[PDB]
């Protein structure tokens, strides 16, 4: 092959079975899409004797909500709050 | 939108069937309290049957 392109991330068990050529779930819509022309493999590995916490790991986050579905291969970085109605949100949770 | 209830244990079940149920005038003004459950999400449940 030419090139590889590894994607680190860390998705927990309940979440693990949208990862497929289409899919659809919280992550395989918003977040990771995997086209049906995609090639290659999948490396998985359980962390949990290592990268757990017993008041739990707040140091990642992951994204519910976005306002449309996602192109694949892409990175979100936006910090923009999601308006579900015509009230301005100002940066914070709120109304609508 | 009902005023008596039920205890802990001695809950009563209203089953819904064949009818059509309208959350859309819930979600978009919510008085509830706090949506957690896992899996299936709760705002997504409009277009649902």
């Amino acid at each position: 092959f030419t090139n590889v392109y590894a994607d680190s991330f860390v998705i927990r068990g309940d979440e693990v079975r949208q990862i497929a050529p289409g899919q659809t779930g919280n992550i395989a819509d918003y977040n990771y899409k995997l086209p049906d022309d995609f090639t290659g493999c999948v490396i998985a590995w359980n962390s949990n004797k290592l990268d757990s916490k017993v008041s739990g790991n707040y140091n990642y986050l992951y994204r519910l909500f976005r306002k449309s579905n996602l192109k694949p291969f892409e990175r979100d970085i936006s910090t923009e709050i999601y308006q579900a109605g015509n009230k301005p949100c100002n940066g914070v949770a709120g109304f609508n | 939108n009902a005023t008596r209830f039920a205890s802990v244990y001695a809950w009563n079940r209203k089953r819904i069937s064949n009818c059509v149920a309208d959350y859309s005038v819930l979600y978009n003004l919510a008085p509830f309290f706090t949506f957690k459950c896992y899996g299936v999400s709760p705002t997504k449940l409009n277009d649902l049957c």
